[PDB]
DNA sequence: CACACCGGAAGTCCTAATTAGGCCAT
DNA sequence: GATGGCCTAATTAGGACTTCCGGTGT
């Protein structure tokens, strides 16, 4: 009954001290930093069992959430991303292709 | 248990007229679909033609391909290739 | 309850969030371009295919008889005009 | 030169939709 | 021949990330 998400296990990951010195906060609106990346991603790769993971590749799922709107990425911060808004986001007929003007069927022969 | 259900078949030329034939059917019905569902769910261009062993060539091919079928040109560049010697 | 939602039913209309497009145009276009093949293989008909992606690219099948269609010089001159007819 | 980032493409994983083989009918 | 359909069992995807990276910026 996992179903567990990236954004969402850095919540739990982001609200743990025990990794405080690889992921760690910034401001109070939701802000935050991966200090020790490679790290942060070891324990993802754990998490739904992909033991080749990495930043390289963690980077990139997040890189997403840009766009699909959870995570926006702050300009020069190394290793600081954002949860978008914050702390909200806490909550704790087959034949139709015959009838569509673009099929054609015929023979061979009739093409004179 | 009535019927088997789907089939597991060798993905090799199947040496059954009657079986071949009829796969040709449903897996261009499939197919067919396919082309038309990914053009409209993604707006894309797509162009399917299909030549039965019987001789009838089916095709699929959206608004900007259409020229590729029903064009003098293209409908005599499918002759030339479907008619090449096997 | 599961792992994931597992596969999701979608609505038979052109999708506007361009990922959730971007994506299922690749899944779907690694399909049908299976499909081109088992058929053309399972049958041994000729078969033509061709997706152009939004962004440009254009990926295709096409069994030996057909090759030209795309490979031949009067083809590939057709399928550049179509592609590039206006909207 | 290094190293984060950017993103395109296409490939797992789990599931829940969709196809497609045997067979009989049209 | 070419399909329609049933009964089931194979294969596809949708979502949510993963894997390869070749370009940038700093």
């Amino acid at each position: 009954d996992s179903a567990i998400t990236l954004w969402q296990f850095l919540l739990q990951l982001l609200q743990k001290p025990q990794n405080k010195h690889m992921i760690c906060w910034t401001s109070n609106d939701g802000q935050f930093k991966l200090l020790q990346a490679e790290e942060v991603a070891r324990l993802w790769g754990i998490r739904k069992n992909k033991p080749n993971m990495n930043y390289d590749k963690l980077s990139r799922a997040l890189r997403y959430y840009y766009v699909k709107n959870i995570i926006k990425k702050v300009n020069g911060q190394k290793f600081v991303y954002k949860f978008v808004s914050y702390p909200e986001i806490l909550n704790m007929s087959r034949n139709d292709y015959i009838h569509s003007g673009l099929y054609s069927s015929f023979t061979l022969n009739s093409l004179n | 248990k009535k019927t088997r259900g789907r089939v597991k078949i060798k993905m090799e030329f199947i040496d059954n007229k009657l079986r071949r034939y009829t796969t040709f059917s449903k897996r261009k019905t499939g197919i067919m679909k396919k082309a038309y569902e990914l053009s409209t769910l993604t707006g894309t261009q797509v162009l399917l033609l299909v030549a039965s062993e019987t001789g009838h060539v089916y095709t699929f091919a959206t608004r900007k391909l259409q020229p590729m079928i029903t064009s003098e040109t293209g409908k005599a560049l499918i002759q030339t290739c479907l008619n090449s010697p096997d």
